């Protein structure tokens, strides 16, 4: 799609992550870990309650009958009146049918774009302390345990605390 | 070690279509046309009248099913179907367009004419095809204009209705056509029989037509009813010698109200905006498949089962 | 040592709009108005009925040039300009409300009538100007009544029919109105002429007024038509003096059919469902410029010679 | 445009490519190639048939005639459904209008967008190994040959082989 | 050392709704909904014709109020509110149409219909309903046709107008309607009365009736007015013994014109393409929320103050 | 936002640019110095022109009265042309509210757009002499002077002049 992460380079959704979102898996010497991003999680769905909103805000217009149900209509006049409404009908269908495959084909999108944002974010947190998989991973030439993990995703990782036994690493020299 | 960034997903997700794609699975989506109606007439916080077997038409005329609907103030209207506008069979001229101006009123009063009419005048003609209270009766707002003698010449007669209000007014009368020579004769005498009505804007003239014609509730003669509108300050001249069905009572249409067709319960419980033939519909969503004959504030009407509005990404399982 | 990423360009681009661009160019686009008609009437595979220069009010009363048309069933009905619904000139009342209750039907059956007149009367009062089979004839559904003996007075009678069906009936009849006093008197007498018609729905009153005219197809005499329906099991009485054009046989209209009025020839081996004066429209595009005039199944009329929906990227050529 | 590339950061397209809407052009010791890549043609051309497919999916809104072609509508009612078809008619054309104008933007975009996932992609792929021109290439920084550039094109290019050889020469140092 | 990237932004900035946010901040904004209008009638460029108190309908007919509208050339027509089209009261049979058709003409030029008559009739009546210079006159395109001998029968008399032109003609004609039987009897004498009126295409009968009605500019006579179009080579024949007001000019619509309904100023020097009742408006903003009764070429009518689009990126101010 | 730039990755905008839309604010040994870029200001300014041409081109449709403003109208009539006419203003208010609504969603992301295009341009330019800040700077690890500066803001800067000394400083060995 669009940003090229949802259903892109990112193979597949988490099933197991009901927290949230989008999120983390990290891996290191303390095993598994498994976090949903709050920040991502909640840009994406105001926005999607902004689509909501607009979709029920109701317009004023009260309408009267022009068809009378129980008793009969002059027939010329009555043809006028079913053409009148199917054509607005007919305009209305097209409109809802619109909007719908627009809306759908935006939000769609949108949430794509916040799962690379979140990416983006975290890959210039690192900067040259880790590499990408291709795979939306990357790889941490450093020492990384459940707090250097955890800093990571709440966005205080510093870099230059690391940078240097990371460099080495990346050269693989000591 | 390595960090690893992804998006969720579901077991079950739900199709929806996009400018691209027909059949696009996310992981949520939410119906925006709606299907389902209510079979009853939500009136909580609306004034209404129901009219039951009483029709708009009859409540200015006074038929004896609407007895109980000659005068009031609503907000909103209700017509039911087979509703009764003619006891003494008969129609209107320019009918729909007087059903509709009093579907949209919210409320009607009356006002006597103050007709008197000589000796020579019979004005409380009868007949059995409007029962009241167990006796022959008539129109509550007319009067059948008869010759007090039978078979005699009714009386060259002259009235005139004069609008004091501030307000515009609505006059009904009736031409009764007789179903036979000697019936015409026996109520209005052997003479030429014209009926002339003008007012500031209006004029017209009418003449009582002889002719065979089926029995319809146990009559084959038929009374024709027109209207007009009486503007403030204005008056209008009944000139007549026989067949004129008169006003006592006019009409006054009151505000505005929103008319109803439909056969279903009323419930005072629930509120709502819009209608149809069918009961109520309430809902938030912008466009509706159940009819496109509605009343009220409502949804659009689509010609549609489903459009479902994603609120969710795309949905990517394994 | 290196790899570069591209993209393919086209020679010759096409410029389409954009939210952001009127003159945007890009690889390949394609036109979503049609631009192109049919000059035929595409009548495949459609029980179809051309007129020619039968008028659709002319089926109903039985004018000579509808003779092939009195009849039948179909699923598309087709008006060509200029044709003829009256031999004798004349005139009917709420012409439009019938031609398009034809116009929408999917066939007529006609069904007698029955009425028989004493011998005083002659039915069958012919003109030159409703010729058929080399004689003077007229409208095949309706019967000019007329005094046997010249200038005596027309007899006073009744006629009612009865429709003894499960539909309702389309009746229609004439009045005639005399361009002079000898012609009303030599048809009718110098009594005073009067036509009274009357069902359970319906009464009216018609008086044949004499005057002088220009003449129509020889004719400066006029026959006006009017119609009704007679519902089900209901009966309609005509009580007449002279003047009354008496129907001999009802329509029944059956079914829904698609009318068109278009001069264009007819194709047999085409096939259409969106059809205007100047023939058909086959398209998958979604709007159309040929005309906002169209009956069918057809494509939105849109203001516009074309509009071009991209299928390529951005051309960018060097 | 949106995402950069067409029209953006690569010059011009290649008018010499009929064999799809993306591609590569490679330069080695052998000489140079080209290639076109079929997954993102597809991609990209599967969505345009999705619009394609919508313009042309049909309502079944049977229409008869509300005015006589050969005999007079009464005046007033004639104004009034010359003021309604003309009042729809506008409608249409501005739906018309807005539809071609709209798709067309997402159109354009969607094909910079799916130039931009494969760039994108190959940048990954090649990770520490290349460098990015601004223009669109690669310069490899290791010896690629035709069956190397088919790694590549063909998403089978394991970086770790030649990261060795491809980072002394970016640091340049031997 | 470094370079930074950024954007700008402004201290205030404006509002707008996106898709998803009600309520964005954006550095710029600008209205797409016009709520300003002009309060004239902004007539540069245009040979328009102020119909002042004139009513349209009393351009055809002549009252005096319209003496400096009987004929003349225009692109654009004003009516102003409370214009006259009576002096003698009366009504007109499908007036709204007929003034449809007038306010859509681009002028009008009058023909003589050349009717003459015998000694016995008085051509000249006229009214203190109709003043001209201070005295009694009439409808200046028409003729009160009266017995000159007083109480005598009005001569059965014949009038044909026939129309010599390539286009067709507008004729119109009165009925008088008498508020005695003195009245009647003076005017037309003792004889029943009958107007009959026929054409090629038209054809209509008219009884006066005598009635008692109030009065109007001094009257409680009436004059019911009747229109046709004469079509180009076609005769049509007025047959009458009384109560004809004739018609001594006939009318002929020409070209189209804009008609407007606004009691607003005119200007000479604004130009504009749209107007209602309160003025002009000029605007390049696709919509407007002046007014949903507006004519010419007009922004579409909207249920909105204001709907900003956007002309900047989001402000993110510090 | 949708491409992350604008009220994204970039903590705020500058008042203090009145100059354009995008730019640079620089810090070197000279002190700071700031300049608006004007191809990127040039490309959202006359993206919003092509909205305001279209918002702007008038497509009328003369229409004539069908309502007498002095006169009575017949009621039923009146009552068709009342249904009418607002069931068409229905129609024109929800797309003059879609238009906007939709408009505006575009008109923010092509501005958040062109300032990430504008990002990326000096990322490949500067290519392995400077590194990401994450805040929208790029710290260059060689002296970079107000010609070094002018040369950036200019695209003519040449990375391969400054490389050596600035690998140099980034790796910190050889
Ligand atoms: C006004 C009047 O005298 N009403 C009489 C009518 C009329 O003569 C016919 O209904 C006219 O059609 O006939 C009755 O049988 C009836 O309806 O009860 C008796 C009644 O006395
Ligand atoms: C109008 O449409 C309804 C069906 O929706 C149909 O029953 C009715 O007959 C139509 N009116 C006329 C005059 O054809
Ligand atoms: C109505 O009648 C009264 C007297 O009954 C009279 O004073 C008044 O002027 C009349 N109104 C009109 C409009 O003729
Ligand atoms: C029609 O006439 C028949 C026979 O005369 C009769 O049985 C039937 O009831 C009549 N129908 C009506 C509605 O009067
Ligand atoms: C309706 O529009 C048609 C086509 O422009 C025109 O010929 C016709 O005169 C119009 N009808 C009226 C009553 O103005
Ligand atoms: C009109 O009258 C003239 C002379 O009276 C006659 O020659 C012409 O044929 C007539 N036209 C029609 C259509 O009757
Ligand atoms: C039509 O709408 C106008 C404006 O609200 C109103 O004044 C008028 O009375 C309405 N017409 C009918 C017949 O209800």
């Amino acid at each position: 799609g669009l940003f090229g992460a949802i259903a892109g380079f990112l193979e597949n959704g988490w099933e197991g992550m009901v927290d949230g979102w989008y999120g983390f898996r990290h891996q290191n010497a303390q095993g598994t870990g498994q976090a949903a991003d709050y920040k991502s999680t909640q840009a994406a769905i105001d926005q999607i309650t902004g689509k909501l909103n607009r979709l029920v805000e109701k317009t004023n217009t009260e309408f009267e009958s022009i068809e009378s149900e129980f008793s009969e209509i002059e027939h010329q006049i009555g043809n006028v009146i079913n053409w009148t409404k199917d054509s607005i009908t007919d305009i209305w269908t097209y409109q809802a049918e619109l909007l719908v495959a627009m809306e759908n084909q935006h939000t769609i999108d949108m949430a794509d774009s916040e799962m690379l944002n979140l990416y983006e974010r975290v890959r210039k947190q690192l900067r040259q302390n880790a590499e990408e998989d291709g795979k939306g991973c990357f790889e941490i030439y450093h020492a990384c345990d459940d707090s250097c993990m955890e800093s990571i995703r709440n966005n205080t990782y510093d870099h230059s605390q690391y940078r240097e036994e990371a460099l080495l690493n990346r050269l693989n020299i000591n | 070690d390595k960090i690893c960034l992804g998006h969720h997903a579901v077991a079950n997700g739900t199709i929806v279509k996009t400018l691209t794609n027909e059949q696009e699975e996310v992981t949520n989506a939410t119906e925006t046309v709606e299907s389902t109606g209510i079979n009853r007439l939500c009136m909580k916080g609306r004034k209404h009248k129901d009219l039951g077997n009483c029709h708009p038409i009859g409540m200015l005329i006074g038929t004896p099913a609407c007895d109980l609907h000659l005068t009031g103030m609503w907000d909103t209207l209700i017509e039911r179907e087979n509703a009764i506008a003619y006891c003494y069979p008969g129609a209107t001229v320019n009918v729909e367009a007087l059903r509709q101006k009093i579907m949209e009123s919210g409320g009607i009063n009356k006002i006597s004419t103050g007709f008197t009419y000589g000796s020579s005048i019979n004005s409380a003609g009868t007949t059995r095809a409007c029962m009241r209270n167990g006796g022959n009766s008539f129109y509550a707002e007319l009067k059948w204009l008869v010759s007090k003698s039978k078979g005699q010449n009714f009386p060259q007669t002259t009235n005139t209705y004069r609008n004091t209000d501030t307000a515009e007014h609505l006059i009904m009368w009736g031409i009764h056509h007789p179903s036979s020579t000697q019936e015409k004769n026996d109520l209005y005498g052997t003479q030429s029989i014209s009926i002339s009505v003008g007012s500031s804007t209006y004029r017209n003239n009418f003449v009582p037509v002889v002719g065979a014609r089926p029995q319809v509730n146990g009559q084959s003669g038929r009374i024709d009813f027109h209207w007009t509108l009486v503007q403030p300050g204005d008056n209008i001249t009944f000139s007549h010698n026989g067949g004129l069905i008169a006003p006592s009572r006019v009409s006054k249409l009151i505000g505005r109200g929103l008319g109803i067709q439909s056969d279903a319960p009323i419930d005072n419980n629930c509120e709502s905006k819009c209608f149809w033939r069918g009961g109520s519909i309430n809902t938030r969503l912008p466009f509706q498949n159940l009819s496109p004959r509605t009343v009220g504030q409502c949804p659009k009407y689509v010609n549609r089962r489903s459009l479902m509005l994603a609120t969710g990404m795309r949905n990517v399982p394994e």
